[PDB]
């Protein structure tokens, strides 16, 4: 089992590394759950009914099902529940604002009660499944002769490529970038998001059949009518790339760098590619006074990073 | 009402016989219906033999001779208003009397005087007749009956051949006679001055005066019929007739010969349920069986699974269940042949029955006991009438039988022990079976589309099919339903969903399902059907089955056991067959039957085990109501039987309403194999297949009994074909045709939506690669489910509106809530007015329309104490009404604090439980409330978990902390309409201030309820839906149960203005209520008052968890635990602005519509218009059924009385006169009276009274006495205070010490009088229901039902019967003599003191949760010896006093009955 | 009574869908009757009107006498279960009347329909 347990319970999230600690290194902060923390923390949902948890996750997940499941043993069901209605369970769970959309409004949630785990029990259900391989491609049956592009490698091409070739069409990516996987794998860091699972993901979907084509710009190596004549239906993935600006004196001299390619930049030196610009470059925040502009959670990452990489002071400010 | 018979016991005609019977008929005035012209009636009827010398004197007065042999007087009404009809009576009777011999002696015409009853009832007054014939031809007196009888059927028959309406006959015999009418029951001897004669002596004598619904009278439905009389209703008459008519074709007897031929439709055309029985009755006994015998065949003793009867009884009792399919009801019988008279209970023992014998060789019985006078000296035994007794009158020889004399005199005549062997069980079957013959279940895939291809989700096989398996018993819901009806839904929903279970008002009362399980039964049996008036061994040579549901191992069996006789039918069609392929498939099915069933079988077994990808599975239940339709129409049926497979049922639900249809047997081969496949996946545990198979079939098996409950039918036998259902949404010819007899108030979807919908799931099932089941939401809402009533998005925006206080925010909340597509039946409406707008400053104020609505009760066990304050304050802010619900309230709460608010309610209510009520808790309200029945869970009483009850609700509720409450379903005060009436009456006695209303639920043909109790009265109708919330209760309930409240209140609304009653009750509705917009419709369609309900609970917080059921509520308000009741949020500024939203609103859409006030709409229905869905459904849902309306005429269509009804007063009013002293300063009185019966509820006003002056506990005890002398009324002191002594010479009538609260009541014969006290009942059926204080000593036997309910009472009686101490809660009972059989059922505090000599209580005793022993503590000795001797010196019992003297060896008989619960909670241990 | 409308409808209901023809709806007329005598006051039926299309293409006369039949077997279906009160004013697509035991004079007032233009 009966999972109505929390009224004598406690809201604990998994075993988080301290600061200083990550003061020097990439890997990631929260650790794996274990496997008895994780089997009461699937314990406190409530089975509430009309569940509010579901009505604000973007995907629409049948939360209840799955957290009875991991509450009730054999995970399996659960992983495949899981899957059934979402591609890539380990970004969501370790990505996604719970803040916002799964754990801000948890029907507990409104009770000073504190909501269940959602998130990170996502990624745990989701990878806890890779050790036995109970993952497996998605490839069809018989083959269904059509064929279909799609351009952009980031996550809704990505998505949008998988469901195509679980129909039984063709399905050919571009991307302009050489490592696919859009902004997943030169965007996001390494400590948030090791790009092993990542490296997994783009594996098993490239397992399924799909042919890949890295470092192919839609622009100059051919044309929207050129893709046209030889695909059916190309699908547009390209996101958005070209950054603002601020008109003001003082932005003529040098040590201007916008966030994307100092982070493109962190993200490469650690896959590798060994850009020159950090090295013979003023990129780099050895010891300098690094200051960001804007805010958000770029310039969080942006600060994050500089803390990683020396940078003995930095701030950040916000209007 | 009432019904009652005397007679002589040696057999000589005497005027006194019909003289008592006229005077006992002239004292049945206050059961009657009083009215404002009070000569119209209701019907009165008497019954006596033939006046031989009085017609013998007249014939010879008119110049003929009067012969040796005996005359025959026919009596008829015949047709007044045209002179052509009468005419043709005359020939038609004439040409059928003398076309076989006898002499006609001519015509006379009965003078009468219309001059005392009224107009309406004068309107259809035929012209009574008699005719007088006479045997010539010498024959014998037996022949001459059959000749008669026979004479007279063939002369109806040909008279209802030719439509010739209007034309009756009373009785057509030479033994009796019947004088009965539509007048007044007092002046039956000035309508018919015959009567008034000194020559019209009898041996016997009939009398009944029933109390009739509807207002509108015909003279031919008055009882006593045709050789029967009768009290109550009978619950299984509509598969009855069926059942008749299948016996009709296998019956024969050379005592009618060519004439059998004539007698072929046996029940006729426009009768009650008592005519039927009447005329069944009748051409059984034609036939060579007795009374008595005809009796235990129709209405068969419960028999009881015990050895309390020798075995030659049950032999006898297992014949006549074999023979006959029972007749449940509560019923009072009064039967007479020629022969004998034969007075006898149902089967249950629902309605009491006394009777008197004199000193003088006169027997007299009925319903009271002082309603004829009699002397006090001349009585040899004052004696009752348990379940299934009968006693009887032979005039033949001049004998009288008790109850075990004449069933043994019964079962001497055949020898009933050698033919019950004959026929064999199951078990001996399933013993010999060898372990062999596995069949290998389906693989995982197979059943993943085979359940798909029916849409049976994944949430069932874990919600309601784990706990069924596992514990043994079915799910546990938390609130009402917001799926839209099975109709306007999009999923494939299964066909069972399209049928709603019925159930039974006050007109007839449930049965319990959880104490009285022993006069219940599921046993069917195959090849049983066949003649019924013969009388050989091959009637008794059959199979019996226990349960009508049946495994797959026990089913292949059965088939490997019939052999080759059994034919099967592929109940399955191609799905390429074209638009019209369903219709093709069911006429070939229906057709294929009807020639396999001549052919040599007499089984048929259909099943669907066919099912391919090209063929799609027929639904059962229509192929099994289309095949059994046919076989009954083509009389058939009889010769065979039917078992059926399926592949879509799993819950309850199912096997219920296919077994409703007429199938014998139902086998579910998919829910074994998907248990299988669940067992061996390890899920249960360590649980193998067979236990869980067995728990699966008793939950199963509790399942049904509690749906066969839920209508007040007993056995199955009576239920299967009886079409106990509710249809919506399907066509009028599909049901009127392939269904027996099923009303569909609204025409639906036909053949081609059906099988539209069943080839889409199969495709979408089988054409595809399914693998695994969808989550689907129908018991909790999902993303991918369909559309619930309460959205999220929905309740965030109606509680930020309610926080904030901002109309434009409560404004886009509701055209959110208007912009959804059809969920309910009030969405296929549209208001369309034709005035001009009138703008916004000219409608009524905001609090004039404020103070309508209402927020309906909720019970303090269920909601936590600190939002029912809540709720209470911030209606009583206002000025609104407000309701309390059952569980009482705290009494602290009567007063207001310091701040200036009141926690007290405005309304209280009466349960079935009456846990709270006491003499203070019904003085502090200004409106009562009986709880009739519950609106979401219906047909059940109120639920509440085992460790829900802490000590403050215990300490409310009267009851021992830590048990799972179960308010029992049956009221046990209301048993029929005059039943509702007394206590109707007694409410308004004990509180002169309020009124009294009635809570009700919609179905079909609530009309006549509703015309029912507006007689008794009532002044305040509240009509349920079926979509309102609760506290615990199984999801069957709440799914399949009830009817939305359109029909149903829009049909009270037409019968209350058809019958004038309109104008004298109020209406008022609820359930489903959300925004202005319903309750301006619901105003429309002619309700006055409304209410909020779950609405309200979501502005203080409730965010539909479903988890109350569970106590914890996340939110904290469904929570009786200290940790989540401070997380509490609730605010009553929140109901405050809710109730001024929704007020403004309705504000705005009157004016907008054109009118100014709310009370010049009402009953307006031509100001709506139904507006279709358009092409996309295809359905034909006409609404206009409920749009019909009859011009009202010169009244208002609205309430036009103020001030509650007045209602006659008894002597205690008289009493009140003379004590003033004791109002005025307060000193002791002692008052002596000549009581009489019909003086109802006696010291009732004066308990108010006192209460109001002074309270409960602020007198000393005996403060005022009155002694009554003769025998006093119903429902003797109900509600008496601490102070008041009632000392009664004589007998109490019944329902004595209802509700006592500290007085002292004592019942003591004359002493006068050379009875022996221990040997005679003196105290009716009932006794000290719902007491909580008080002390009962009583001098003689006891009814039935004893001291239910009790809480914290003593009492002391000298003998029980069935069913004593039910449920009792506290107190203390000691009884001195017989016990009666299921004794202390569900008993769970108090404790018993039985003395029984025979050591007869291991025997009667229910040995569930109650221990008996011996006497072993002294302390517990003492105060027995103490409570005897405070018994004995109070009223004097010679029994009392003989077992004080002898103590030494007496207290070694008596035995103690202590629950089991109670054990841990003792001061003093009960061992050594 | 509200138990033989019911049975009413279906009879008829059942008879009416046996041939094929589609059946729209029900209407209830417009009706004011404050304006008759007393006496049949206590005798007025409910009055009600059906709407009814065809749907296969028949021609007049066929239609016609498929009506006729129909009418027919509804009045012995009727006659049948021992209903008595009921009755059939006229079923036809050329000819309606409007027929009762009122004054002659109030029938423009009795039924408004007439009153349309
Ligand atoms: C915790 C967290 C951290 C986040 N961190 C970041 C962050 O550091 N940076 C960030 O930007 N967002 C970040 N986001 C936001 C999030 O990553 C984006 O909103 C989202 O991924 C949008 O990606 P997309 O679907 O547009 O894919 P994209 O990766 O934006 O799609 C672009 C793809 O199309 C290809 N392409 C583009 N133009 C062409 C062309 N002409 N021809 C051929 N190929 C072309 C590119 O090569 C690339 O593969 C973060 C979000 C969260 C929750
Ligand atoms: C929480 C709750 C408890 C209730 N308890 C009772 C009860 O004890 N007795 C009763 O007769 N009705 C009870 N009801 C039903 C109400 O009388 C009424 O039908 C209900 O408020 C209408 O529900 P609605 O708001 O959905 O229209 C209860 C309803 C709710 C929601
Ligand atoms: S997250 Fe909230 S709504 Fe979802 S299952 Fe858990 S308690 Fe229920
Ligand atoms: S855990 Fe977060 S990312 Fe995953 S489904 Fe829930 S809300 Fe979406
Ligand atoms: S289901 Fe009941 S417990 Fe509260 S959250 Fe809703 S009112």
């Amino acid at each position: 089992q009966r999972m109505l347990g929390f009224v004598h319970t406690a809201q604990r999230m998994p075993d988080k590394r301290p600061a200083a600690e990550r003061r020097q290194d990439f890997a990631e902060i929260y650790a794996r759950f274990s496997d008895e923390r994780a089997n009461e923390q699937a314990n406190r949902c409530s089975q509430c009914g009309v569940p509010f948890c579901q009505v604000h996750c973007p995907v629409s997940n049948n939360i209840p099902d799955w957290l009875k499941l991991t509450s009730e043993g054999r995970l399996e069901e659960a992983y495949e529940v899981s899957q059934a209605t979402n591609n890539f369970p380990e970004i969501c769970g370790r990505i996604c604002p719970q803040d916002r959309l799964c754990e801000g409004n948890c029907v507990i949630e409104q009770s000073t009660h504190g909501a269940v785990t959602i998130g990170s029990v996502e990624k745990y259900i989701n990878d806890t499944a890779w050790d036995q391989g109970w993952v497996k491609p998605r490839t069809p049956s018989r083959e269904l002769g059509l064929s279909v592009g799609v351009i952009g490698a980031g996550p809704a091409g990505l998505a949008a490529a998988e469901e195509l070739r679980a129909k039984g069409y063709e399905v050919h990516v571009y991307d302009r970038y050489d490592r696919m996987g859009g902004l997943l794998v030169y965007g996001i860091p390494g400590f948030k998001l090791e790009k092993s699972v990542v490296e997994r993901r783009v594996k098993l979907l490239a397992d399924a059949g799909v042919i890949y084509h890295p470092n192919f710009e839609v622009g100059r190596d051919a044309s929207l009518p050129e893709l046209r004549r030889k695909h059916v239906a190309v699908l547009v993935a390209t996101g958005v790339y070209k950054a603002r600006d601020i008109k003001a004196p003082g932005s003529g001299l040098g040590n201007i760098v916008a966030a994307l390619d100092y982070l493109t930049t962190s993200n490469k030196v650690s896959l590798g590619d060994t850009v020159e610009a950090y090295e013979n470059g003023s990129l780099n925040a050895a010891g300098k006074h690094v200051v960001v502009l804007g805010g958000g959670d770029t310039a969080m990452d942006c600060v994050r990073t500089a803390i990683r990489q020396g940078a003995t002071s930095v701030k950040c400010l916000y209007r | 009402c009432g019904v009652g018979f005397i007679a002589a016991i040696d057999g000589k005609p005497r005027r006194s016989v019909v003289e008592k019977g006229i005077e006992a008929l002239k004292a049945v005035w206050h059961r009657g219906a009083v009215d404002a012209d009070g000569k119209t009636g209701d019907g009165a009827g008497i019954h006596v033999a033939v006046p031989q010398k009085f017609f013998k004197d007249h014939v010879k007065v008119i110049g003929h001779r009067a012969p040796d042999n005996k005359l025959a007087v026919g009596q008829v009404f015949l047709p007044r208003i045209s002179l052509d009809a009468q005419e043709a009576c005359r020939c038609i009777v004439e040409t059928e009397i003398l076309a076989f011999g006898y002499y006609i002696y001519g015509w006379r015409q009965v003078p009468i005087n219309v001059d005392i009853i009224g107009e309406k009832a004068n309107a259809t007054r035929p012209e009574i007749e008699q005719i007088i014939v006479g045997n010539n031809k010498g024959v014998s007196d037996e022949q001459f009956e059959l000749d008669l009888y026979i004479i007279r059927r063939r002369i109806e028959k040909a008279v209802k051949g030719e439509q010739i309406n209007d034309f009756y006959i009373c009785s057509l015999s030479a033994r009796s006679i019947i004088y009965k009418g539509m007048f007044l029951a007092e002046q039956l001897t000035t309508f018919y001055p015959d009567l008034l004669d000194e020559r019209f002596e009898s041996d016997f004598a009939i009398y009944h005066q029933r109390y009739s619904t509807n207002t509108f009278p015909t003279w031919p439905l008055a009882q006593p019929f045709r050789m029967l009389a009768h009290n109550g209703e009978i619950n299984t008459v509509k598969g009855n007739v069926n059942w008749m008519k299948a016996h009709e074709t296998r019956m024969e007897h050379p005592a009618f010969g060519t004439h059998m031929q004539d007698l072929k439709p046996v029940i006729g055309v426009g009768l009650s349920d008592s005519g039927s029985l009447d005329t069944v009755f009748e051409v059984m006994v034609r036939a060579g069986r007795t009374a008595p015998m005809v009796k235990m065949m129709l209405v068969p003793q419960a028999l009881t699974s015990s050895q309390t009867t020798p075995d030659n009884h049950k032999a006898l009792i297992q014949y006549c269940n074999s023979v006959m399919e029972p007749w449940d009801g509560p019923a009072a019988l009064a039967m007479t042949d020629g022969r004998w008279v034969v007075g006898g209970m149902d089967r249950n023992g629902l309605r009491p029955m006394r009777y008197t014998i004199t000193t003088d060789g006169l027997i007299i019985g009925g319903s009271e006991t002082g309603m004829v006078k009699i002397d006090e000296t001349q009585v040899i035994e004052k004696g009752r009438l348990g379940p299934g007794e009968m006693i009887a009158v032979d005039l033949q020889s001049g004998k009288l039988y008790r109850d075990r004399e004449l069933k043994d005199h019964l079962a001497t005549l055949k020898p009933w022990d050698k033919w019950v062997q004959n026929t064999t069980h199951l078990d001996e079957l399933v013993k010999t079976a060898s372990l062999k013959g596995e069949p290998s279940d389906m693989d995982k895939a197979e059943l993943r589309r085979r359940q798909q291809a029916f849409g049976l989700t994944m949430e069932d096989m874990e919600l309601i099919l784990h706990p069924m398996v596992e514990d043994g018993k079915e799910a546990i819901g938390s609130m009402g339903d917001d799926s839209p009806i099975a109709v306007l839904s999009d999923k494939y929903r299964g066909l069972h969903h399209f049928f709603r279970q019925n159930f039974s008002q006050v007109t007839n009362p449930p049965i319990d399902s959880l104490r009285e399980r022993r006069v219940m039964s599921l046993k069917t049996r195959l090849g049983n059907l066949g003649n019924i008036l013969d009388e050989d061994e091959t009637q008794t040579r059959l199979l019996q089955l226990e349960s009508p549901v049946l495994t797959t191992a026990e089913f292949r069996a059965m088939r490997d056991y019939m052999g080759d006789t059994a034919a099967e039918i592929d109940a399955t069609f191609p799905v390429d067959g074209g638009p019209e392929a369903l219709r093709d498939a069911l006429r070939r099915i229906r057709q294929e039957t009807e020639d396999a069933v001549r052919g040599g079988a007499t089984h048929v077994i259909l099943t669907d085990e066919a099912m391919g990808p090209a063929r799609a599975a027929i639904p059962a239940i229509l192929a099994t109501g289309a095949v059994h339709t046919h076989l009954i129409r083509s009389n058939l049926r009889t010769f065979t039987s039917l078992n059926v497979r399926t592949a879509e049922g799993l819950d309850t639900h199912y096997f219920a309403v296919l077994i409703g249809v007429g199938a014998t047997t139902v086998n579910a081969y998919l829910a074994q194999e998907a248990i299988a496949e669940r067992h061996r996946r390890g899920l249960f545990g360590s649980m193998p297949l067979e236990k869980g198979m067995a728990n699966y079939k008793k939950a199963i098996d509790d399942g049904l009994l509690k749906i066969m409950s839920k209508m007040g039918i007993s056995v199955i036998s009576s239920y299967r074909g009886g079409g106990n259902f509710e249809a919506i949404g399907l066509s009028r010819a599909l049901v009127a045709e392939h269904f027996p007899a099923m009303v569909s108030r609204i025409s639906g979807i036909g053949l081609n939506g059906i099988q539209k919908k069943v080839l889409e799931q199969h495709a979408t099932a089988y054409n595809e690669e399914v693998v695994a089941l969808p989550v689907g939401g129908f018991y909790r809402f999902r993303k991918s489910g369909d559309r619930h009533g309460w959205e999220g998005g929905v309740i965030h925006t109606l509680q930020q509106a309610v926080t904030n206080d901002s109309y434009t925010t409560f404004k886009k909340y509701s055209e959110q809530v208007n912009k959804r597509p059809p969920m309910q039946l009030r969405d296929l409406l549209e208001l369309r007015s034709t005035k001009a707008p009138v703008p916004v400053d000219e409608v009524e104020s905001i609090t004039a329309i404020r103070k309508r609505f209402i927020t309906p009760g909720m019970s303090m066990g269920a909601l936590s104490p600190e939002a029912h304050g809540t709720l209470n304050v911030a209606m009583n802010r206002i000025g609104a009404k407000s309701d309390s619900g059952e569980g009482g309230e705290d009494p602290a709460r009567f007063r207001p604090d310091k701040n200036g608010d009141n926690w007290n309610s405005a309304i209280k209510q009466v349960a079935s439980g009456r846990f709270g009520v006491t003499a203070e808790y019904l003085n502090q309200c200004r409106e009562l409330e009986i709880k009739v029945a519950q609106g979401a869970k219906p047909g059940e009483g109120g639920q509440l978990p085992g460790f829900k009850v802490t000590e403050m609700i215990a300490r409310l509720r009267h009851s021992t902390p830590g048990v799972m409450l179960i308010s029992p379903p049956p009221h046990h005060d209301i048993y029929s309409i005059e039943d509702l009436a007394q206590l109707i009456y007694d409410l308004k006695q004990i509180n002169p201030d309020a009124k009294v209303t009635v809570k009700l639920v919609s179905r079909s043909g609530i009309g006549t309820i509703a015309a029912g109790v507006a007689k008794a009265n009532a002044d305040i109708i509240l009509i349920s839906g079926n979509s309102g919330g609760t506290g615990a209760s199984p999801q069957t309930s709440i799914k399949f149960a009830g009817l939305p409240w359109e029909m149903g209140l829009s049909e009270v609304h037409q019968v209350l203005t058809l019958n004038r009653l309109r104008h004298r009750v109020r209406l008022r509705t609820d359930g489903g209520l959300k925004t202005g917009r319903d309750i301006v419709i619901a105003a429309m369609l002619g309700a006055e008052e409304f209410g909020i309900g779950t609405a309200s609970l979501i502005a203080m917080g409730c965010i539909m968890v479903r988890q109350c059921h569970s106590n914890t509520c996340p939110v904290g308000v469904c929570v009786q635990d200290d940790k989540l009741r401070q997380k509490f949020v609730g605010t009553p500024e929140k109901v405050v602005n809710l109730f001024t939203f929704l007020a403004e609103e309705v504000r705005e859409i009157l004016a907008g519509l054109g009118f100014r006030s709310l009370n010049e709409v009402i009953g307006r229905t031509d100001l709506l218009h139904q507006v279709s869905r358009g092409a996309e459904h295809l359905d034909d849902l006409d609404l206009n059924p409920r749009l019909a309306q009859v011009d009202p005429g010169e009244n208002a269509r609205y309430c036009t009385l103020q001030g509650r009804n007045e209602v006659p007063d008894t002597l205690d009013a008289r009493i009140v006169a003379d004590a003033r002293p004791l109002f005025e300063e307060g000193e002791k009185m002692q008052l002596a009276y000549n009581a009489r019966n019909t003086q109802r509820a006696i010291g009732t006003r004066l308990s108010s009274m006192v209460t109001r002056k002074f309270g409960m506990f602020g007198l000393q005890p005996g403060h005022i006495t009155i002694r009554l002398r003769g025998t006093a009324g119903q429902s003797l002191g109900a509600f008496a205070v601490q102070g008041i002594k009632l000392e009664v010479m004589g007998d109490a009538n019944d329902y004595v010490g209802k509700g006592l609260s500290g007085g002292t009541i004592v019942v003591r014969p004359t002493t006068s009088s050379p009875l022996e006290t221990n040997k005679n009942t003196i105290i009716g059926n009932t006794v000290l229901y719902g007491a909580t204080a008080g002390k009962l000593f009583a001098a003689g036997q006891a009814g039935e039902r004893f001291a239910v309910r009790n809480s914290g009472a003593t009492v002391v009686v000298e003998g029980c019967g069935s069913n004593g101490c039910e449920y009792m809660t506290g107190g203390t009972a000691v009884i001195l003599g017989r016990v009666g059989d299921n004794f202390a059922a569900g008993m769970t505090g108090g404790m018993a003191y039985v003395y029984d000599l025979d050591d007869s209580l291991p025997l009667y005793i229910n040995d569930e949760s109650v221990i008996f022993q011996r006497i072993e503590v002294g302390h517990y000795e003492s105060q027995l010896k103490h409570l005897i001797e405070e018994h004995v010196t109070e009223t004097q019992s010679r029994f009392a006093a003989e077992i004080l003297n002898d103590w030494a060896r007496e207290v070694t008989k008596f035995w103690q009955v202590v629950p089991k619960e109670m054990l841990n909670r003792l001061e003093v241990p009960v061992h050594l």
